[PDB]
RNA sequence: GGGAUGACCCCAGGCGGUAGGGGAGCGUUCCCGAUGCCGAUGAAGGCCGACCCGCGAGGGCGGCUGGAGGUAAGGGAAGUG
RNA sequence: GGUGGAGCCUGGGAGUGAGGGCGCGAGCGAUAACGUCCGCGUCCGAGCGCGGGAACAACCGAGACCGCCAGCUAAGGCCCC
RNA sequence: CCGUGAGGGAAAGGUGAAAAGAACCCCGGGAGGGGAGUGAAAUAGAGCCUGAAACCGUGGGCUUACAAGCAGUCACGGCCCCGAGGGGUUGUGGCGUGCCUAUUGAAGCAUGAGCCGGCGACUCACGGUCGUGGGCGAGCUUAAGCCGUUGAGGCGGAGG
């Protein structure tokens, strides 16, 4: 059984036991949050129009970070024009408990 | 710099570089540009603000408590030891610089060499000499001409 | 007082090497070449990711469309099923059950053959 | 266990040498003598007093039998240069680069 | 969650006849499949296509005056080297290229798509020495 | 004549290669058949001036 | 807007850019801080680092070299990149 | 009406005073020139950053703070590349 | 050293606390090295403190002989290393016109630069003019000097 849940502006493909990186969450570590659903799977097929009321996808904060620093470099040619940037994303890890729908 | 002035080859079809003296700052060994000269650094602060900066750096002290005065130094003569027995029964452990401010010489000779004391002519107490201080210490007498100097 | 470079021009063109390191002939072992090579690498990058999320969708694109085209249809007709459907599913994902779950995706061209 | 002679500042230019010494690398010392011998070219005589010197070296010093030696490591750095001049047409004069070689060569003994 | 990349997948071979087919409209569909964008599994960096086995290539059909008036071309590297030749006599001599040069146009340029062509085997006639490969035939 | 010269510096890879051809091909040597010393075929053996079977050379 | 003031929090909007104006910072030499603190259980410098904090210039940490010097918070002056 | 990196005033610091393509209105030119000289505007200049135009500073689209393997669109496009 | 001559004008410092500066033996004509020995340290061995960069070479891992290219960037895959992750490498697919300069406009077949390391260019004094942090305020301020100090400050009203 497998869901497609919604979560910072972008949709994944979730199963129990799943650490999943997904945009920052208000949401304490060690808490527990809901997940909107589009589409459950596999054993019994749904699909959302565009979600499914009650189903929802419980998952576990095991904790914030910083992802990896990435290197934003500007340059313009003839004009003496260069930028350097360190842009490091933030981000949630997630653990996915169970898929209630 | 001490070289001459021939260019040191014509300017055209050498097939290098232009130079004229091999003087020029462009040049290794040759002349610096814009590199430091004799300066008068000193200069002219306003009076009031050293005769009022001179009563603001006590005062800070004084708010403190660690401004000290004192009669006269009991039973000190030329030899730092008979000082610290002194300083000792006037709390003066070493354990906090002092700036003695005396006219009596024979003191400022016995102290001066103290790790921990600054010695001074009361004729020439100065704000940072204070600031550098912990405490700070006077005659009466080098008091009562420090009134008649911020006065 | 005098201040001559000293220890600072070495150690920043350390810097520019090191991140030219397994650059071909010069370019990782001159520094100038290792700076002018820096520059463009620095655009080509941020010219690149945000091509990553172009590169990706025309290539979800490509695998929907195959698909699509096993059940009668073109990645055209049931973009807009899915739209009078009311499915919001991405083609990343959308891509992957063409795949995985070929079975789920059938539906969606189903659910998507109808809603027109 | 191992032993090496180095003939240093030698004075010959080293990207000729070498072609001498990639020639006997690996070889078992008893070859490298017979190439050495008659490998006609001037840095051999100096790749083979190398060669012999590293030979005794082993035998002598190491306890190392001139039996099982072979030519583990050879190799021809480069050192000072003899820059001598060169008079050329017109009054300008060139600078060329009399090259000296170190010339270091390590064997070993390939047991059995 | 990342992309499917597709472990080594055992080809398909599939078989073509292109009598009364239209020319560039038959090259579409085989490129196509050599591409392998036919599969759900595409990938582009790989050679994750069917083999595309054409025969009767001789009798492929073409629209106008194009036997008279299409140029085949080369150049033979030396001056005066600009070889002309029309389709009429391709196929009077060397038939089964007036397909493969069609279709070697409509597969991409660098290392892959150029051994991807080499997936390709266009014969003239209704026969193929490919009877050991079981020749999935499509109709298209 | 106009003096041709270099248009660029030539990079270590590209001399580098041009000297895949500067490998010395070692001597071509055989043994003595009196003397089993290593010496080129053809030549009278410098480790004992037999040559042929019979005595040539002091040595 | 909070709260009261640059405490951090929320909402909204701005942020391509040469000549050029402006602002806030890093880093090098030097002085007070210093008759102090660090240092042979190893200074400055040098080679690596995929770890840490910083938008970045840069700052620490660790390992190898190195073998007698270095120098904090806070300020001052320039032969300062 | 309009609260905008709008305007007025005083004051400090500049750079610019070699522009160019396009569109429309003219002169000059041959109802020539990637020609030239003015006027309103636009763009490049400084956006040689992005999409389209096969490729191309100025034609069409559109004003790039940074990151995403999410969605919608503009010009232009949908047989294959 | 250059110049007939006036005249021009360099480069070149450092072992170690102490020479205790490597007896003797070994390969070699020697140079040079290999052990022994000294030293806390000998890639501190006199061609010596530290020893960077270009540049040269030896061994190892990945990779390359149907490919095309400002050499890199993004995605994926294979091999090697380190112990759902990272590092090195590059086969394929996408994209992509060096840096600086001067230009209406350059990848630009316009200028400069082979490469690396160090020197190398907006300052100073007086006067002026805005701004600014302070001191005093119809008042503010001293200059040369005199005394003091020996990194002590105070006096000095002429004058502006
Ligand atoms: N007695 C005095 N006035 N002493 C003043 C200090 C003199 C000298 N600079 C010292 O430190 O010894
Ligand atoms: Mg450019
Ligand atoms: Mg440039
Ligand atoms: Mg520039
Ligand atoms: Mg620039
Ligand atoms: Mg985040
Ligand atoms: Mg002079
Ligand atoms: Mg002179
Ligand atoms: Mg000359
Ligand atoms: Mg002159
Ligand atoms: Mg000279
Ligand atoms: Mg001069
Ligand atoms: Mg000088
Ligand atoms: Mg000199
Ligand atoms: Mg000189
Ligand atoms: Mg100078
Ligand atoms: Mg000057
Ligand atoms: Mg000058
Ligand atoms: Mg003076
Ligand atoms: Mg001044
Ligand atoms: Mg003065
Ligand atoms: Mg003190
Ligand atoms: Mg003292
Ligand atoms: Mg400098
Ligand atoms: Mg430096
Ligand atoms: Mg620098
Ligand atoms: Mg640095
Ligand atoms: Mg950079
Ligand atoms: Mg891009
Ligand atoms: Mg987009
Ligand atoms: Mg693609
Ligand atoms: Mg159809
Ligand atoms: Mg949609
Ligand atoms: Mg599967
Ligand atoms: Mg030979
Ligand atoms: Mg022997
Ligand atoms: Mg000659
Ligand atoms: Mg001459
Ligand atoms: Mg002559
Ligand atoms: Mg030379
Ligand atoms: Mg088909
Ligand atoms: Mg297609
Ligand atoms: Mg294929
Ligand atoms: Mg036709
Ligand atoms: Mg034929
Ligand atoms: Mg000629
Ligand atoms: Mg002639
Ligand atoms: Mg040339
Ligand atoms: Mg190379
Ligand atoms: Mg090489
Ligand atoms: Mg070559
Ligand atoms: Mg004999
Ligand atoms: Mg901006
Ligand atoms: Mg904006
Ligand atoms: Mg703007
Ligand atoms: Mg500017
Ligand atoms: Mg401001
Ligand atoms: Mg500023
Ligand atoms: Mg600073
Ligand atoms: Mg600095
Ligand atoms: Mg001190
Ligand atoms: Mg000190
Ligand atoms: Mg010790
Ligand atoms: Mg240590
Ligand atoms: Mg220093
Ligand atoms: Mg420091
Ligand atoms: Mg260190
Ligand atoms: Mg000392
Ligand atoms: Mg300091
Ligand atoms: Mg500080
Ligand atoms: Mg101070
Ligand atoms: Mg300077
Ligand atoms: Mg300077
Ligand atoms: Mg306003
Ligand atoms: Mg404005
Ligand atoms: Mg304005
Ligand atoms: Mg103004
Ligand atoms: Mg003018
Ligand atoms: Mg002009
Ligand atoms: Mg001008
Ligand atoms: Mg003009
Ligand atoms: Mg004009
Ligand atoms: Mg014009
Ligand atoms: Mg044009
Ligand atoms: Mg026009
Ligand atoms: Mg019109
Ligand atoms: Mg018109
Ligand atoms: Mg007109
Ligand atoms: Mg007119
Ligand atoms: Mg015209
Ligand atoms: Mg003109
Ligand atoms: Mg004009
Ligand atoms: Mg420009
Ligand atoms: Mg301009
Ligand atoms: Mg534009
Ligand atoms: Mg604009
Ligand atoms: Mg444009
Ligand atoms: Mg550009
Ligand atoms: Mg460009
Ligand atoms: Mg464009
Ligand atoms: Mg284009
Ligand atoms: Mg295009
Ligand atoms: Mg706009
Ligand atoms: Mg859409
Ligand atoms: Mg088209
Ligand atoms: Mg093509
Ligand atoms: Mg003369
Ligand atoms: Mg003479
Ligand atoms: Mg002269
Ligand atoms: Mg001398
Ligand atoms: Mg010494
Ligand atoms: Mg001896
Ligand atoms: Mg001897
Ligand atoms: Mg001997
Ligand atoms: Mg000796
Ligand atoms: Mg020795
Ligand atoms: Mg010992
Ligand atoms: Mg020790
Ligand atoms: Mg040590
Ligand atoms: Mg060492
Ligand atoms: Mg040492
Ligand atoms: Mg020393
Ligand atoms: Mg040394
Ligand atoms: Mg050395
Ligand atoms: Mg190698
Ligand atoms: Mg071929
Ligand atoms: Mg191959
Ligand atoms: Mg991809
Ligand atoms: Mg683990
Ligand atoms: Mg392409
Ligand atoms: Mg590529
Ligand atoms: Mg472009
Ligand atoms: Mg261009
Ligand atoms: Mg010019
Ligand atoms: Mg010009
Ligand atoms: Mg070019
Ligand atoms: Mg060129
Ligand atoms: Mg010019
Ligand atoms: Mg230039
Ligand atoms: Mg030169
Ligand atoms: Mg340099
Ligand atoms: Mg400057
Ligand atoms: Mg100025
Ligand atoms: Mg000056
Ligand atoms: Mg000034
Ligand atoms: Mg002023
Ligand atoms: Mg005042
Ligand atoms: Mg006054
Ligand atoms: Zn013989």
């Amino acid at each position: 059984m497998f869901a497609i849940v919604k979560t910072g502006g972008k949709q994944y493909r979730v199963e129990p036991g799943l650490k999943l990186r997904v945009e920052k969450l208000d949401a304490e570590p060690g808490a527990t949050v809901e997940l909107p659903v589009l589409l459950l799977g596999g054993e019994k097929t749904v699909v959302g129009t565009p979600v499914v009321e009650g189903a929802s996808v419980v998952a576990e904060v095991l904790g914030h970070g910083r992802g990896k620093k990435i290197l934003v470099s500007k340059f313009k040619a003839k004009v003496q024009y260069r930028r350097k940037k360190g842009h490091r994303q933030p981000y949630t890890e997630l653990l996915i408990k169970e898929i209630r729908g | 710099v001490a070289y001459s002035g021939r260019k040191i080859w014509p300017q055209k079809h050498t097939g290098r570089a232009r130079h004229g003296d091999i003087g020029a700052p462009i040049f290794v060994g040759g002349g610096v540009v814009f590199g430091p000269k004799p300066r008068d650094y000193s200069y002219t602060l306003p009076k009031k603000v050293r005769k009022k900066g001179l009563a603001m750096a006590v005062a800070d002290r004084a708010r403190e408590g660690k401004l000290l005065l004192v009669e006269a130094f009991a039973g000190v003569n030329g030899k730092t030891k008979e000082f610290l027995a002194w300083a000792k029964e006037a709390g003066l452990d070493g354990s906090e610089s002092v700036l003695l401010v005396t006219g009596n010489e024979l003191v400022r000779r016995a102290a001066r060499n103290l790790p921990w004391v600054v010695t001074l002519a009361p004729e020439g107490l100065n704000v940072y000499d204070i600031v550098r201080t912990e405490r700070l210490v006077m005659d009466l007498d080098a008091w009562e001409v420090f009134q008649n100097r911020i006065g | 007082p005098r201040a001559k470079t000293g220890v600072v021009r070495r150690r920043k063109h350390k810097k520019i090497l090191k991140l030219a390191k397994g650059y071909w002939g010069l370019r990782s072992k001159s520094f100038r070449k290792a700076r002018e090579t820096l520059f463009a690498a620095g655009n080509y990058a941020y010219a690149h990711r945000k091509r990553r999320k172009r590169d990706f969708r025309r290539l979800w694109i490509v695998r929907i469309n195959a698909a699509c085209r096993q059940h009668g249809l073109n990645y055209s007709t049931f973009i807009h099923g899915l739209k009078k459907a009311g499915i919001e599913v991405d083609r990343k994902n959308l891509a992957d059950l063409a795949v995985r779950e070929p079975q789920v995706f059938a539906e969606l061209v189903e659910r998507a053959k109808a809603a027109q | 266990m191992e032993a090496k002679a180095i003939a240093r500042y030698v004075r010959i230019s080293p990207r000729k040498v070498r072609l001498v010494v990639d020639l006997i690398r690996g070889k078992s010392l008893e070859e490298a003598r017979n190439i050495l011998r008659y490998t006609n070219k001037r840095g051999a005589y100096f790749v083979a007093k190398v060669l012999e010197s590293a030979a005794a070296n082993a035998v002598n010093n190491h306890d190392m039998l001139e039996d099982r030696l072979y030519v583990k490591a050879a190799y021809v750095d480069e050192g000072p240069a003899l820059k001598r001049v060169l008079p050329r047409a017109r009054g300008r004069a060139d600078i060329i680069k009399k090259r000296t070689s170190h010339i270091t060569v390590i064997l070993g003994e390939k047991h059995g | 969650m990342k992309t499917y990349v597709p472990k080594q997948v055992e080809p398909r071979w599939v078989l073509i006849d292109a009598e009364g087919k239209t020319l560039g409209r038959l090259a579409t569909k085989i490129a196509t499949l050599l591409r392998g964008k036919h599969r759900p599994d595409w990938t582009p960096n790989v050679a994750m296509g069917d083999f595309v086995v054409v025969v009767n290539a001789d009798k492929i059909r073409v629209t106008g005056k194009k036997l008279e008036q299409k140029i085949y071309t080369r150049y033979s590297g030396y001056p005066g080297g600009l070889k002309k030749i029309p389709l009429e006599k391709m196929l009077a001599t060397h038939p089964e290229r007036v397909l493969e040069h069609a279709v070697k146009g409509m597969l991409p340029k660098g290392p892959l798509g150029r051994r991807l062509f080499k997936r390709l085997k266009v014969y003239a006639g209704p026969d193929h020495p490919h009877q050991a490969q079981r020749p999935e035939k499509l109709e298209v | 004549a106009k003096h041709p010269v270099p248009k660029k510096k030539t990079s270590k890879a590209r001399r580098d290669a041009r000297r895949s051809h500067h490998a010395l091909t070692p001597p071509t040597l055989v043994p003595c058949p009196e003397c089993k010393a290593m010496k080129p075929p053809h030549t009278v053996c410098p480790e004992c001036g037999y040559y042929a079977g019979r005595k040539v050379l002091e040595v």
